[PDB]
């Protein structure tokens, strides 16, 4: 769940990759199913939306039993897991996943060639902003990171809802394409980490579950301020929490070699400089030709 | 075996052995039999498709954390007639048993639902027998009755004790729990612990409360026989029913008609008369539930229709088809009905989205009828006549709350029509003060009130459509609009589209008008399943005069005003800038009101409304040019003939 100990239970079940993938909350029927689940579990709706700290302590104590009793029915039996929790005296607890999410949020949204340099240097500064937060004397940075993580998750959820509702994910025998060209949150999708967050969100929902074949997904986002696409080549994933022989074998990501070959053949000023080869930057006028070349490559 | 645990059969319930129905129902064995039968009905009732209606109803009830399970009376009557008869004759005890059975059934689906709510009230929806406030007599006391009326009063929401616990003053003993009837207060005249007739008091700070509200239901003016006084009663709304209706609504109330002893009435009238009030059990508004409501299936139809190339023309034509001419009126009024997109800029600049239309012309021109039509078509509309209106009734009125005895404040005509339309007929006849009362709502979009120390500001964001006839009884085409109507320059400026109507004489036009009017009269003669056949013929005629059915259009207006907010992405500003410059260049002539920027704002508003017709969030060029045409024609027609010739000559591309 997403920031269970720093938000409301309803929000924890709402802004979650696995929960949404299992229940497909992006449509109204998913929200109705979630409401029915909460009603069956016995937790009221007003109580479920109260912050974790101020929520009634009885339900907080009995939560594990409630989850065990009433989650098999809705298929969310893989939600339960064992994780590390670190708490300092008289201060609220925090789990490893929440700490990592806060650190990533601080890295992402915390705070011609000139714009590129400014963006990269802002990311470098955010690196140090995150570095300090990793200490026990800088709890304020941790709280700010948690708030920023909440905001980023809300924005990514909204964008994913829009994409899924409008059915922008075209399907091809080899790969799947999702190109963004408008929206209110397109500014955020310039940091590779945020774009990868959106990619993971989309991969979990209907690309790894819902009886769908596993194909690499190419996700791109425009930025009119520089006229280029932050194309990212993501790898598929097997259903979460399903141990099997095929699950043991890692799913290799073949985007790097095909990307390099296509860049070598053509000339579109592709910026292959990120350490992760999955991400490049292609000019606006040369996106569709590059996609056609990738389709013809047959190397994915 | 315990005798108290034995249960009768279904037939034996019909055979009543007791003085009254309540005594029969209250018996243990009969109570258990009734509970079993009600549970069976809830758990085994199926419709034509065979779906268990009440299982899905209970699931939905649990989904929303609601404490009300609506039950259809017809289903109960069809399944178990005797139980329906008992519920009709003795509502209180049957409803208590039904509430217990419904709480068991709900717990069947959601085992832990008791934590969320401990009581699930059962509400009867469709009582076959409908009464009126005039025909209620003593025979209806303590029975379920369905009445129709209009709400004319309402009080605030207060908590009322649900279980009380008294105490003594001589010995200090504390009495047990009781149930507090909504109509009469609990009275104790003798103790049980000290067994003395001494005074008492309310104690036991631990108590469970419930919401309580009271409204005054009055008979519908139309239903009242010719010129008779309307009859009113007081309705009590308990928890889960408060704030379900507001003054000025037509509602149907199903509840228990109870009575109680009132000393004041006996002292006043001089005879042993008892006060009466209705304890509400369900409230509904007064086909189905609401035409404006639409479904997911219908939303797909609207998108298909909007794809039509000339949908805008069909919408304009389908508006007031019974009226032959006055296409400019139809365009303006349709634009007003569709409305605009209000805009705010960083909380520093506010732009109104409403569109105001002033209708002016010769006496017989189909002016009031169009306003009457748009009254029906509009979602929330209020109709007021110039003669029969006042500022106090247009802003608000102050009342005294019978419970708290603190002065409250009513809603006015403009307030009641917020986010809607405020139609005014015979506008020129209104007095100066009332005409000033509307200046604020026209532009400020808010009404300020200061009465009885209740200083506050109210929200009034509504479009105004006004109809009037020119001063002197006719429009002298030679003179300008200034002298023709007595309205002052400000209010005249505030109007966006000014569709002046002119009644001239022409042989061909009069022939066409006569033919259309006579055909309309003959078509609507009263003489010219059975209900389905009637609907089919009505649809035949409706399509005869309307390319689009009225029913679809009514929902179309609501859907467009709700879900679509068109915005101007990019468009050649220079076109409208050039039109504005030319308007100012040609408006310098004496006798023509200067073309202020208010016309430019109106152009944009009409463009947004026109784009709303297609359900397109991109304001294309065609809509902007059409809005330019509308505004230019509206301005040109208002001027004198001498200036009209030059204005028509100069403006050719736009018109
Ligand atoms: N173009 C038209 N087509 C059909 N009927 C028309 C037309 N013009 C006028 N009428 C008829 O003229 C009659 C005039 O009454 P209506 O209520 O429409 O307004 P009015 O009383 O003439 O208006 P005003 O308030 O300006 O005096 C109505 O019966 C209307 O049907
Ligand atoms: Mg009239
Ligand atoms: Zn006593």
């Amino acid at each position: 769940l997403f920031l269970l100990r720093h938000s409301s239970l309803y929000d924890s079940f709402y802004y979650s990759n696995y929960v949404n993938a299992k229940l497909s909350l992006w449509n109204e029927n998913g929200k109705k199913r979630l409401h029915k689940m909460f009603a069956r579990m016995g937790i009221p709706l007003s109580t479920a939306q109260e912050t974790w700290l101020y929520m009634d302590h009885s339900i907080k104590r009995e939560l594990g039993i409630i989850f065990d009793k009433n989650l098999d029915r809705y298929g969310l039996q893989d939600i339960i897991r064992d994780g590390f929790v670190r708490t300092l005296g008289y201060r609220g607890s925090i789990s490893a996943s929440e700490f990592v999410e806060a650190l990533t949020a601080l890295l992402e949204v915390g705070n011609s060639a000139q714009k590129l340099t400014n963006l990269r240097k802002r990311w470098v500064s955010n690196f140090w902003l995150s570095w300090d937060a990793l200490d026990d004397r800088k709890v304020e940075l941790l709280n700010r990171g948690i708030q920023l993580a909440q905001d980023l998750q809300r924005a990514i959820f909204n964008t994913g809802v829009a994409i899924l509702e409008k059915k922008l994910i075209k399907h091809l025998r080899i790969y799947r394409l999702c190109v963004l060209q408008d929206g209110p949150d397109l500014d955020l999708y310039r940091n590779p980490l945020t774009l990868l967050r959106l990619g993971n969100w989309l991969i979990e929902c209907c690309a790894e579950s819902e009886d769908k074949q596993l194909l690499p997904m190419v996700l791109a986002s425009i930025d009119e301020n520089t006229d280029t696409y932050l194309v990212a080549g993501l790898t598929p994933r097997y259903p979460r929490g399903l141990d099997t022989i095929h699950t043991k074998k890692p799913i290799l990501n073949n985007f790097s070699m095909a990307f390099q070959q296509i860049t070598a053949e053509t000339d579109a000023k592709v910026r292959i400089d990120n350490f992760e080869s999955s991400i490049i930057e292609i000019r606006r006028e040369d996106l569709s030709p590059f996609l056609e070349k990738l389709t013809l490559s047959g190397l994915l | 075996i315990d005798p108290l645990r034995e249960e009768l059969t279904l037939e034996s319930l019909s055979n009543v052995k007791a003085n009254s129905y309540s005594e029969w129902i209250t018996q243990p064995n009969v109570s258990r039999t009734i509970a079993r039968e009600l549970k069976s009905f809830l758990l085994e009732y199926t419709d034509e498709t065979g779906r268990s209606v009440y299982g899905a109803r209970i699931r939905t009830l649990g989904e929303m954390n609601s404490e009300s399970l609506e039950v259809n009376y017809r289903h109960l009557a069809e399944s178990k007639a005797i139980l329906a008869l008992f519920l009709a004759k003795c509502p209180e005890e049957m409803l208590k048993i039904f509430d217990l059975v419904a709480m068991e059934a709900t717990e069947l689906h959601y085992p832990d639902y008791a934590r969320i709510h401990s009581e699930i009230h059962v509400r009867i929806s469709d009582f076959p027998t409908i009464y009126s406030l005039r025909e209620l007599r003593e025979s209806n006391l303590s029975s379920l009755v369905r009445v129709t009326g209009v709400v004319t009063r309402r009080t605030g929401v207060f908590p009322q004790l649900k279980y009380v616990k008294f105490n003594c003053l001589k010995c200090g003993s504390i009495l047990g729990p009781f149930f507090q009837d909504s109509n009469e207060e609990i009275r104790i005249s003798f103790c049980t612990n000290c067994k003395s007739k001494g005074p008492f008091r309310v104690n036991g700070e631990k108590t469970v409360y419930r919401n309580y509200q009271r409204v005054t239901l009055q008979e519908a003016p139309g239903t009242v026989p010719p010129g008779r006084l309307p009859r009113h009663r007081e309705v009590i709304l308990l928890a889960d029913l408060v704030d379900v209706s507001k003054p000025g609504e037509e509602v149907e109330v199903t509840g228990i008609y109870k009575n109680n002893y009132d000393g004041n009435l006996n002292a006043k009238n001089g005879f042993p008369v008892f006060a009466t009030i209705i304890e509400a059990n369900s409230i509904k508004r007064r086909e189905g539930l609401d035409v404006f409501s639409w479904t997911e299936e219908e939303e797909r139809e609207f998108r298909k229709i909007s794809r039509d190339r000339g949908i805008i023309d069909k919408i304009i034509s389908s508006m007031a088809p019974s009226i032959y001419g006055h296409r400019d009126i139809k365009t303006a009024v349709a634009c007003s009905l569709f409305g605009g997109v209000p805009k705010n800029v960083n909380g520093k600049h506010s732009i109104r989205g409403d569109i105001n239309v002033l209708l002016l012309g010769d006496p017989g021109t189909a002016k009031s009828q169009i306003l009457k039509y748009v009254e029906k078509t509009a979602h929330r509309a209020v109709f007021a006549t110039g003669q029969g209106a006042s500022a106090v009734g247009l802003t608000a009125s102050v009342r005294k709350d019978p419970i708290t005895k603190e002065w409250t404040l009513e809603g006015g005509a403009l307030v009641l029509a917020d986010k809607g339309v405020c139609l005014i007929d015979e506008f020129d006849k209104m007095n100066d003060q009332d005409r000033t009362s509307i200046h604020e709502a026209m532009e400020q979009q808010s009404i300020s009130i200061s009465k009885a120390g209740i200083v506050t500001t109210l929200q009034a964001r509504c479009s105004i459509i006004a109809a009037a006839n020119p001063n002197g009884g006719r429009y002298n085409s030679t003179l300008p609009l200034a002298q023709n109507v007595s309205l002052t320059e400000p209010i005249l400026s505030r109007f966006d589209i000014l569709c002046v109507v002119r009644d001239l004489v022409d042989e061909e036009a009069d022939e066409r008008l006569a033919t259309f009017v006579v055909d309309s009269h003959v078509r609507s003669h009263p003489e010219n399943n059975a209900r389905q056949r009637r609907l089919q013929r009505q649809r035949k005629k409706e399509e005869e005069i309307s390319p689009i059915p009225q029913e679809l259009l009514m929902k179309y207006i609501h859907y467009a005003r709700t879900k679509i907010y068109p915005k101007l992405h990019q468009m050649d500003m220079d076109k409208v800038s050039r039109v504005y410059a030319d308007l100012r260049r040609e408006s310098i002539s004496t006798g023509s009101f200067p073309i202020t920027v208010r016309h430019l704002e109106s152009i944009l508003r009409i463009a947004e409304s026109f784009a709303k017709m297609r359900l397109s969030e991109f304001v294309s060029s065609y809509d902007l040019d059409r809005a330019i045409k509308v505004v230019v024609d509206s301005f040109v027609d208002a001027q004198k003939v001498s200036v009209r010739r030059q204005l028509r000559r100069s403006f050719a591309i736009y018109t």
